[PDB]
């Protein structure tokens, strides 16, 4: 299926990975604490990403999940976040939220 | 442990210089 790639550059995910974590569809707008709006697409798996920092639950858009910033391994452009369950009774235990503007093609 | 923060995405750094490089990439 169609690959989604780093816009700046590297395949990051494919459309086959896309799922709806919550009922707001697979991609919705979320607001960060400083007024940046991120159209965040939820995919089960992503490749070619490096993580920055430790996981945090602060202002998590997906309650029960911690986020870790994720960037392109090639150009270091911000791509999204890895989300990791804080409890065992959640499913999935991990996924990625990718910001729409960081990916090509444009969805 | 990482007190320099990017308010666009939540990225945090130990070195101010790495925050500066990070911010540049958002442009
Ligand atoms: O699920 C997600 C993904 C991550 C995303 N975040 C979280 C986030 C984003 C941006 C900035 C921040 C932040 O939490 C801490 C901090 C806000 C509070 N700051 C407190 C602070 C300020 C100055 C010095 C030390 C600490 C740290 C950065 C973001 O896009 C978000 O809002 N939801
Ligand atoms: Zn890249
Ligand atoms: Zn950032």
């Amino acid at each position: 299926s169609t690959s989604l790639s780093c816009k700046q550059c590297t395949e990051i995910t494919t459309k086959n990975e896309i799922f709806s974590l919550s009922l707001s569809g697979p991609m919705a707008a979320y607001v960060n604490p400083h007024g940046y709006v991120h159209e965040t697409l939820t995919v089960y798996k992503a490749s070619n990403l490096n993580l920055i920092g430790r996981p945090s639950t602060e202002h998590s858009w997906f309650p029960g999940y911690a986020w870790t910033v994720a960037q392109c391994k090639i150009c270091a452009s911000h791509i999204g976040w890895k989300f990791t369950a804080t409890k065992k009774d959640m499913s999935p235990q991990k996924f990625w939220g990718l910001t729409r503007s960081a990916l090509l093609p444009t969805i | 442990e990482r007190p320099f923060h990017c308010n666009q995405c939540g990225a945090s750094f130990t070195q101010k210089g790495n925050l500066l490089r990070h911010i540049k990439l958002h442009s």
